[PDB]
C-alpha cells in the first residue's frame, strides 16, 4: 500500500506551510487558493487516445461537500445543488419532493434545470457562463449527460465544479423517485469527482485544510489512492497546494518499464 | 356579513401553512399571490376564526 | 372620380413644398432586414386574442366550477402594448424598451412628439413603416405605436443587440438629415 | 426661410421620470379584474348558462 | 428623582410607562423643575441624553394645561437643524402625542410643500422644523395660525450656526412673538453669536445648567451596496455596527437582509424605543450580530466595544465623528476597526480627514469577488410590492438625506449617478424624487 505515516508528515508539512503568514476588505481569491490541497498523479498514458469529459465519482471515505457548504455559508460564494432532469421529468418531480427527503440527512437541491431551458433561456454566452457560475454542485441524468456538451459551454468544461456529474433516476424501465433519492446521496456524501484529461498528469482537488481533520484528510487520500492504483498503471503521486511546491509521496518505478 | 367559501379556504390553508404568525406569511409567495395587506391577513383570519375554528 | 384625383394629387403636393424638419423623420426609417427580425421579435410576443383570452378563462373557470381548485401560479403575461397614451404612459417611467412608431398616420400631429421625447428620454425608439403592420401583430386595424417593455430570459439578449442594432442603423444614419428640411422639390 | 432644427432640449437627457406618481398594488399580483370575470362565468356554469 | 414621581397628566405617565422610562438623567432632573416653572433656559447637554424628552414632557404639560383646539393655535415650536434630528424628535413624540389629544407634525425642506402646506391648513399643534422651510412657510402659507406662540425650542445652536442658518433664525425671531413666547434652547457648546440669539430669545433672566487609523473605502456608488453585503458575508459571526443617515433606508436594509436570511438588528428612530431598546440589548448581549443604524441613533447611545465600526452614509456631523473614532479608540481598549465608505466624488473628505491628522488606511476592493446578487434584487424588487416600496423610500430618504447636507464641498447631487444609486438601490430605472437638483 502506501505508508499512512508519511502521509501524515506531508499533511503536517502543509499545515505549517500555510500557517505561515493597505491590505483588501475582502479577501483574495489566491489567498483562497493557498489553503486547498490537490493531488497529482503521474501515470501512463491517461489518455483514452479521446478526450473524456465524463467524471469517475471515487468512494471516499468522508465527505468534504458537508464542511464545504458550512463554510460556504460564511463565505461569498454560497454553495448551490443544481440537477438537470428530463422534460417529462420535471413534469413529474416537484421539489418539495426532494426538499423532504434531503432535509432527512440534512441537505438541499438548489435548482433544477430541462435541458430546454438550457437551450433557450441560457442559450447566450453571458448569461450562461453567470448561470454556471453560481453552482458548485451540478447533477445530470445520464442520458442527458451525454446531450450536454453543446448546451452546457466548453467553459462548463474548463472547471471541475462547472463541469456536471452523471446521476441516475433510473433502475428501471422508469426511473423511480428512490433512485433518485439515494442516488444524490451516494454522488453527494460518498463520491468525489475526477477530471480526466490527457497527457500523463492527473489533478484530483480534495479541499481547503480548514474543512476537515488532517488524519481524516490522510484517510481520504489513501482510499482514493489504493482506488487508483487499483484503477490505473501510476508513474508517481504529488500533492500539493497548488500555491505550494510538489510532495513526492508514492511512485511505482517499474510501470514505465512496463509501459514499453 | 360572512365569508365566501374559496377565500375562506385559502384563509384555511394559510392557517395550516403558517400557523398564527403573520410575518411569514406575509411573505409567503404561494397562497398569497394578492399580496395582502399585514392585518388585512389579521382581519379576515379573525373573522374566520369566530365564524369556524375558534 | 375625384377621390382617386385627390390621392394623386395628395403626395404631390407635400413634396413640392418644404416639409418642415419634424416631419420626414418619418420614412427616414428602418430598413429591410432589421424590420423583419423586429418583427419576428414582436410575433414572439403577440397578444392574447379576446378568443384565446375567453377560451382560458372558461378553463379555469371549468376548473373551479368542479373545484378543482389547481393553485394559485401564473408569472405574468409579457406581450406588446399598443394603446397610444398607453406607449407614451410606458415612457416618463421609463418603462418602454422599445419603441416602433407608424410613419402614417393621418393625424400626424399624434405622433411628432414621440421621436424628440424618446430622444430626451433615451428610449430606443424606432420609426416602423405601417400602422397595419402594426395592427397586425397586436390584432386590431391599425396601431401607429408599438411599446414592449417585458421580456423573458430567454429573448433579453436578443433584445440588447436589436437596440444597438436599431442605435447604429437609426440614430447614427439618419440623425443630422432629421434636422434638414425635406422635400421642396416640385412634380 | 429655412434653417436646420436645434436640438438644445433633446441633448441633455433625464435620468428620472417626470411624475413622482406611487406604484399601483395592481401592478404586481395577479389581475383582479381578471378573476371577477372568472367568478362571473363560474356563476354562469353553475347556472348550467355556459356548457363547459 | 423619576419620571412617574413627578406631577403629571395620565396618558403622559402611560406614554413615559411605554417608552420604557422611569428614573431621570442627572442635567434633566435639573431642567425640568425650571420647565415646569415657565423660565426661558438655554442648556448644555450631550447629543442624545434624552434631552428632546425633557423638553416633550412640560410642553405636553402646557398642551394640556390650555386644553386649545387644533384650530386655537400652534404653540409649542421646535427648530432643530438636521432632517434626522428632526425625524428622531419628531418619532420620540409621536407616542407622547398619541396618548395626548392635541396635534403633531413636521416642516422639512425636501418634503412635499402641498402636503406640509395642507397640514399647516389643518393646524398642527406641536411643530418640529428644520430653519430653512420655516420662513418659506411663514411667509408663504397663507391662514396659518401663528399668533399664540406659547413656547419655542431650539436645539443645537452650534448646528445652526455651524450651517448658517442663523440669519434666517433672526427673521424667523423678528417674525415671532415675544410676549406670550417662552425660550428653551440646549446647545452642548456655545459661542457668542449663538448667546445673541438667546439674548433676543429668552425672555426672562434665564438660569441655566452646565454638566489612530480608520479605513477608507472607494467604491462606485451602485456596488457599494454590494460590497456591503459581501463584507456582511465575509465578517459573519463579529458584531459589526453600521452608521446610516436615513431610517428608511436602515428599515429596508434591515428588511432586505432579513429576506436575504443573515441576521440583522435595525435601529432607527421610526423603531419603537422599547422595542430599540430590546434591540440595543440583544446585540450588546449577543456578542455577535449586525446592527443597523443611523448616524445619530447612533450617537444617542454608548457602543460596546466592537470588531467593526462600519459608515455607510455621510456622516452627521464629520467633526463629531472625528472626536467619536478617538473617544471610541481611548475608551474601547479592544481593538475597534473604523472604515468608511467612499464614493470618488467625495475624496475632499479625505483632505479634511487630512486636516483631521489622523492616519488613513485605504481597504483596497477585488471585482473577482462580486456576490452578483443584483439579478435577484431587481427579480425581487419586480416582485415585492412591499420591498418595492421600501427601496424606493430608502431611495428617496438617501436623496433627501444629501439634500439636507451641510459641506456641500464635499457632497454635490450634481455629482452623482442617480442611474447607479437605484442600482444599487435595485431600481434599473431611478424613481422620481421631487429634489432641487
Amino acid at each position: 500500500a502506501i505508508p499512512r505515516e508519511r502521509v501524515i508528515k506531508a499533511v503536517n508539512e502543509l499545515i505549517k506551510f500555510t500557517s505561515k503568514p493597505k491590505n483588501l476588505l475582502e479577501d483574495d481569491e489566491e489567498e483562497l487558493k493557498k489553503d486547498l490541497q490537490l493531488i497529482v498523479v503521474n501515470n501512463k498514458s491517461f489518455t483514452g487516445t479521446s478526450k473524456s469529459f465524463k467524471l469517475k465519482l471515487l468512494n471516499v471515505k468522508h465527505s468534504f461537500y458537508k464542511p464545504w457548504k458550512e463554510a460556504s455559508a460564511t463565505a461569498v460564494k454560497d454553495f448551490k445543488v443544481l440537477l438537470i432532469l428530463k422534460d417529462s421529468d420535471i413534469k413529474k418531480v416537484s421539489e418539495d419532493d426532494l426538499f423532504d427527503q434531503l432535509d432527512s440527512e440534512g441537505i438541499k437541491v438548489d435548482e433544477i434545470i430541462c435541458g430546454k431551458d438550457l437551450k433557450t433561456v441560457y442559450k447566450a454566452y453571458e448569461a450562461r457562463n453567470a448561470f454556471i457560475s453560481q453552482f458548485s454542485l451540478i447533477l445530470a441524468d445520464d442520458s442527458i449527460v451525454t446531450s450536454l456538451p453543446k448546451l452546457m459551454g466548453g467553459k462548463a468544461y474548463n472547471k471541475v465544479e462547472t463541469t456536471p456529474i452523471s446521476i441516475r433516476t433510473h433502475a428501471n424501465k422508469e426511473f423511480s423517485l428512490t433512485t433518485l433519492t439515494n442516488n444524490i446521496k451516494k454522488v453527494y456524501m460518498n463520491q468525489l469527482p475526477v477530471k480526466l484529461p490527457r497527457g500523463t498528469t492527473l489533478n484530483v482537488h480534495l479541499g481547503n485544510l480548514e474543512w476537515l481533520r488532517p488524519e481524516e484528510f490522510v484517510d481520504n487520500v489513501e482510499l482514493i489512492s489504493e482506488q487508483l492504483i487499483k484503477a490505473y498503471q501510476i508513474r508517481s503521486i504529488f500533492i500539493k497546494t497548488n500555491r505550494s511546491p510538489v510532495l513526492p509521496l508514492y511512485y511505482n518505478q517499474d510501470v514505465l518499464d512496463e509501459l514499453e | 356579513r360572512s365569508q365566501s367559501e374559496r377565500e375562506e379556504e385559502w384563509l384555511e390553508k394559510l392557517y395550516k401553512k403558517h400557523g398564527d404568525d403573520y410575518k411569514k406569511m406575509f411573505f409567503d409567495k404561494k397562497l398569497n399571490i394578492y399580496q395582502q395587506s399585514e392585518g388585512d391577513l389579521k382581519r379576515r383570519l379573525l373573522r374566520w376564526k369566530k365564524r369556524n375554528g375558534i | 372620380p375625384e377621390y382617386v384625383r385627390v390621392q394623386r394629387q395628395k403626395k404631390i403636393l407635400s413634396i413640392r413644398l418644404k416639409v418642415p424638419p419634424t416631419i420626414a423623420q418619418f420614412q427616414y426609417t428602418l430598413d429591410r432586414n432589421t424590420a423583419a427580425e423586429t418583427f419576428k421579435l414582436f410575433n414572439k410576443y403577440r397578444p392574447e386574442t379576446a378568443a384565446e383570452k375567453k377560451e382560458r378563462l372558461t378553463k379555469e373557470a371549468a376548473a373551479v366550477a368542479e373545484g378543482k381548485s389547481k393553485q394559485d401560479a401564473s408569472p405574468k403575461p409579457y406581450a406588446v402594448k399598443y394603446g397610444l397614451n398607453h406607449v407614451v404612459a410606458l415612457i416618463e417611467n421609463k418603462k418602454a424598451k422599445l419603441v416602433l412608431i407608424a410613419n402614417d398616420v393621418d393625424p400626424i400631429e399624434l405622433v411628432v412628439f414621440l421621436p424628440a421625447l424618446c430622444k430626451k428620454m433615451g428610449v430606443p425608439y424606432a420609426i416602423v413603416k405601417g400602422k397595419a403592420r402594426l395592427g397586425t401583430l397586436v390584432n386590431q386595424k391599425t396601431s401607429a405605436v408599438a411599446a414592449l417593455t417585458e421580456v423573458r430570459a430567454e429573448d433579453e439578449a436578443a433584445l440588447a443587440k436589436l437596440v444597438s442594432t436599431i442605435d447604429a442603423n437609426f440614430a447614427d444614419k439618419y440623425d443630422e438629415v432629421k434636422k434638414h428640411w425635406g422635400g421642396g422639390i416640385l412634380g | 426661410p429655412y434653417e436646420p432644427l436645434i436640438d438644445w432640449f433633446t441633448r441633455h437627457e433625464e435620468v428620472m421620470p417626470l411624475t413622482a406618481v406611487p406604484e399601483p398594488k395592481r401592478r404586481f399580483v395577479p389581475s383582479k379584474n381578471e378573476a371577477k370575470r372568472v367568478m362571473k362565468i363560474v356563476r354562469a356554469i353553475r347556472e348550467g348558462r355556459i356548457i363547459p | 428623582e423619576k419620571f412617574e414621581e413627578l406631577k403629571l397628566s395620565q396618558p403622559t405617565l402611560k406614554a413615559i410607562e411605554k417608552m420604557g422610562f422611569t428614573t431621570m438623567t442627572s442635567v434633566q432632573a435639573r431642567t425640568i423643575p425650571p420647565l415646569l416653572a415657565g423660565r426661558d433656559v438655554l442648556g448644555a447637554a450631550k447629543t442624545g441624553s434624552g434631552k428632546t424628552l425633557a423638553f416633550l414632557i412640560p410642553a405636553i404639560e402646557l398642551l394640556h394645561s390650555l386644553k386649545f383646539k387644533p384650530r386655537n393655535g400652534t404653540g409649542i415650536i421646535v427648530i432643530t437643524p438636521t432632517r434626522e434630528l428632526a425625524l428622531q424628535i419628531f418619532g420620540v413624540a409621536r407616542e407622547l402625542m398619541e396618548f395626548h389629544s392635541q396635534t403633531f407634525g413636521i416642516v422639512i425642506g425636501g418634503a412635499n410643500r402641498r402636503q406640509e402646506a395642507e397640514k399647516l391648513m389643518k393646524g398642527v399643534n406641536m411643530l418640529i422644523a428644520t430653519p430653512g422651510r420655516l420662513l418659506d412657510h411663514l411667509q408663504n402659507t397663507k391662514g396659518f395660525v401663528f399668533k399664540n406662540l406659547k413656547a419655542l425650542i431650539i436645539d443645537e445652536a452650534d448646528r445652526i450656526l455651524e450651517i448658517g442658518f442663523e440669519d434666517e433664525m433672526r427673521q424667523i425671531i423678528k417674525i415671532l412673538p415675544n410676549e406670550d413666547r417662552q425660550s428653551m434652547l440646549f446647545s452642548a457648546t456655545q459661542t457668542t453669536k449663538v448667546e445673541d440669539l438667546a439674548r433676543i430669545s429668552l425672555r426672562p433672566g434665564p438660569l441655566f445648567i452646565n454638566v489612530l487609523e480608520q479605513g477608507y473605502v472607494v467604491c462606485d456608488s451602485d456596488k457599494r451596496f454590494l460590497l456591503l453585503f459581501s463584507f456582511l458575508k465575509r465578517n459573519q459571526k463579529k458584531k459589526i455596527i453600521v452608521f446610516l443617515s436615513s431610517c428608511n433606508s436602515v428599515k429596508y436594509y434591515a428588511e432586505l437582509l432579513n429576506y436575504i436570511d443573515l441576521p440583522v438588528l435595525e435601529l432607527h428612530g421610526k423603531q419603537k424605543q422599547q422595542k430599540r431598546t430590546n434591540t440595543f440589548f440583544e446585540f450588546c448581549n449577543a456578542e455577535r450580530g449586525i446592527l443597523i443604524c443611523t448616524d445619530v441613533a447612533a450617537r444617542g447611545l454608548d457602543i460596546p466595544a466592537v470588531d467593526w465600526i462600519i459608515q455607510f452614509d455621510p456622516p452627521d456631523d464629520p467633526r463629531d465623528y472625528i472626536h467619536r473614532v478617538g473617544r471610541t479608540a481611548r475608551g474601547t481598549k479592544g481593538k475597534g476597526k473604523s472604515l468608511m465608505f467612499l464614493t470618488p466624488n467625495e475624496l475632499g473628505f479625505l483632505r479634511y480627514l487630512k486636516a483631521s491628522k489622523v492616519p488613513l488606511n485605504e481597504y483596497e476592493f477585488p471585482e473577482n469577488k462580486i456576490a452578483n446578487v443584483q439579478s435577484q434584487l431587481e427579480k425581487l424588487i419586480k416582485s415585492n410590492y412591499y420591498l418595492h416600496q421600501t427601496a424606493k423610500d430608502g431611495y428617496r430618504s438617501y436623496l433627501q438625506a444629501y439634500a439636507s447636507h451641510s459641506l456641500k464641498t464635499v457632497y454635490q447631487i450634481d455629482k452623482l449617478d442617480l442611474a447607479k444609486v437605484a442600482k444599487s438601490y435595485g431600481f434599473p430605472v431611478p424613481p422620481k424624487v421631487n429634489i432641487t437638483i
